[PDB]
């Protein structure tokens, strides 16, 4: 039957269930769950099986979002449809835990070293079990990670191909990993050349390579890093290595130039060393050579993050996913929309 | 050392 | 300083071909220093044994090893016109427009002295024929000075194939058709084998690209790795420029060593425009690079979804 109401947030209508209450816009609500007696964050997803985009997107999200348990990764709560059979199936929502806020907001203030490392462990926590699952995010950013006035942080989605919509409603290339932009393949640690992006950012209030296309990103990148060797460029693409040796050389800033002590807290015996630590972690991430660049697993045990690990949270058990369910197979809408209604339906 | 329990958002 | 280096150093300079063998066998520093700082490599570079300058490159000699004056042992060569050393120097990693205390480099030297065949290997090398001493003079204008005619008449060829390429890097159309007008080679190449039409696709110059492919540029002229001007623009991302070279005949389905085609590159960066001009030109999806993926294959792995969209429902 109708255990539902539906309620005009802005243009679309949304048709949830009695136990979410007080739903309040962020195309996406917050509302009290008065069941679990807390606040949720509710997204509705219309018509996701209307093409192959959007359907592969919401298929990996639930199913994803259904398996993967881990405290620095937003979680799921519930999943509804207001229809109740499969030729009137239309929308789906997806009940999430609620956060405060983004990261852009905490940009702009200027963290204690206790803090940045500990919302810096969350972020490398949340990574790791990503990668542990199989999943490289290959879209990290300030706007899908997000934090609460309790000091916890969680990352926000799964990323390129695997999110279906915004919650937080910031452009990716600022962020991209250089070894995507020269045609070359990717391994886990891409998603931490964007942790040395938005660590850098964090900073020093600012993004560390405004690029105005993706092509511009290579050249902001070496105006600060510097060319890099020849070895690597034996490992590009003839069309991409013709491009790249024939730009200007560049000598690169040290990373003590890139990040003055100024930047960071420095008026202690122990604010001095922390300031030298986050720039070591720094220079350790930002490394165009992705073969030359730390692993995630490395930076959880680098001095400045070690402090609060906990092998409950930096070493939990990867989830098993069902075999074979995130592939490229192609659907029709009817197919997509049967593979979708069976994982909402109560 | 303890693990910061607050952050100041608006 | 070392006793097995100044052996090492009076046995390369006499020609002991058999006595180096022994001191490096032994165990002699191969890159020792003398008062004015000159090494093995140096005095057998000077007195021209090849030998044993491919003995002691083998050992692991320093190809740019300066002196006090600044002088390296390609300087030497140069100056005293043994060709095959600048050749096997050169191979090694010399430093070809390596400067010394006054600006002058291995070009100044061979251009002065006559040296033809060196003159020619090294502008082969990406000698700069424009490189000025601190005192103003041009390989150029030491060849005139000292009579050496057929040698000018060769650099001041060089030097305007410079013109053409460096007005394509950074000129204005009006000086690349003047160039042109006044006989300049539309094919003209540097060291590495970029043309006039690489530079201009790379600088996304429309107006350059069109005057050069006009007068015969060749638009499938590949370089020293094997790229096209085509796979440049269609992976930097200038549509006018994938346009005109389509339509001046650049091959659609023409793939590098690697096996990639312009339709593979257009996918790394997600350049949706590029794609549609590249189909309607006969671009084929089903071709797979090097490692098996078609353009449709790049898209995915690269998170440019709005370009699979179109190249799956074609395949």
């Amino acid at each position: 039957d109708n255990n539902f109401y539906s309620v005009e947030i802005g243009d679309s209508t949304f048709t949830v269930l009695k136990r979410y209450q007080n739903l309040k816009p962020i195309i996406v609500c917050a509302a009290y769950d008065a069941i679990l007696e807390r606040n949720v964050a509710i997204k509705k997803l219309s018509r996701p099986f209307q093409n192959q985009t959007h359907a592969k997107r919401a298929y990996r999200e639930l199913v994803l979002m259904k398996c993967v348990n881990h405290k620095n990764i937003i979680g799921l709560l519930n999943v509804f449809t207001p229809q109740k059979s499969l030729e009137e199936f239309q929308d789906v929502y997806i009940v999430m835990e609620l956060m405060d806020a983004n990261l852009c907001q905490v940009i702009q203030m200027e963290l204690d070293h206790e803090r940045m490392s500990y919302l810096l462990y969350q972020m490398l926590c949340g990574i790791k079990h990503l990668h542990s699952a199989g999943i490289i995010h290959r879209d990290l950013k300030p706007s899908n990670i997000v934090v609460k006035s309790d000091c916890t942080l969680k990352i926000l989605d799964f990323g390129l191909a695997r999110t279906a919509g915004t919650s937080f409603m910031v452009v990716t290339r600022y962020y991209r990993a250089p070894e995507v932009i020269l045609g070359m393949g990717y391994k886990e640690n891409v998603d931490l050349w964007s942790v040395g992006c938005i660590m850098g950012e964090m900073v020093c209030h600012k993004i560390l390579f405004p690029g105005r296309d993706y092509i511009d990103q290579w050249n902001k990148v070496i105006e600060q890093l510097g060319t890099p060797c020849p070895e690597f460029m034996k490992k590009l693409q003839p069309t991409v290595r013709t491009y790249v040796e024939n730009r200007p050389k560049y000598a690169g800033y040290s990373f003590e130039k890139l990040f003055p002590d100024v930047l960071f807290p420095a008026d202690s015996e122990h604010n001095k060393l922390k300031a030298s630590q986050a720039r070591d972690l720094l220079s350790k991430m930002l490394v165009i050579d992705a073969s030359k660049r730390i692993s995630v697993d490395e930076a959880l045990q680098h001095p400045y993050i070690n402090v609060w690990y906990d092998p409950s949270e930096a070493e939990a058990p990867p989830p098993k996913i069902p075999d074979k369910q995130l592939d490229e197979r192609e659907h029709t809408i009817e197919e997509w929309k049967e593979l979708i209604y069976k994982e909402v339906m109560d | 050392p303890k693990r910061p329990t607050t952050l100041n958002l608006f | 300083g070392s006793d097995l280096g100044k052996k090492l150093l009076e046995a390369a300079r006499a020609g002991q071909d058999d006595e180096v063998r022994i001191l490096l066998a032994n165990g002699a520093d191969v890159n020792t220093a003398d008062e004015t700082g000159f090494t093995p490599l140096h005095l057998a570079a000077w007195e021209g044994h090849l030998g044993i300058v491919e003995v002691l490159l083998k050992n692991g000699a320093d190809v740019n090893a300066n002196d006090e004056r600044g002088h390296t042992p390609l300087h030497l060569a140069a100056y005293t016109g043994h060709l095959e050393i600048v050749e096997v120097l050169l191979k090694n990693g010399a430093g070809v427009n390596a400067t010394d205390v006054i600006g002058t480099a291995p070009l100044h030297l061979a251009a002065m002295w006559g040296h033809l065949e060196i003159v020619e290997v090294l502008l082969k090398n990406g000698a700069d024929v424009n490189a000025q001493d601190k005192f103003g003079k041009t390989p150029y204008d030491l060849a005139t000075d000292n009579g050496n005619q057929w040698i000018a008449e060769l650099l001041k060829r060089a030097a305007l194939r410079r013109k053409l390429l460096e007005a394509a890097r950074a000129g204005h159309r009006d000086e690349v058709e003047d160039l042109i007008k006044n006989g300049a080679d539309v094919n003209a190449i540097d060291a590495m084998g970029l043309t006039p039409l690489h530079l201009a696709a790379m600088r996304g110059h429309l107006e350059i690209v069109e005057v050069l492919l006009k007068y015969g540029a060749d638009v499938n002229a590949e370089d020293y790795y094997g790229t096209t001007p085509l796979r440049l623009a269609a992976y930097i991302g200038h549509l006018e420029i994938v346009e005109v070279l389509l339509k001046y005949g650049a091959d659609v389905n023409a793939y590098d060593i690697s096996g990639t085609t312009p339709l593979h590159l257009a996918a790394v960066l997600g350049h949706l425009e590029i794609v549609e001009v590249l189909l309607k030109y006969g671009a084929d999806v089903n071709a797979q690079d090097k490692f098996g993926k078609t353009a449709f294959d790049i898209s995915i792995d690269n998170g440019n979804e709005d370009l699979a969209e179109i190249l799956q429902k074609l395949n």
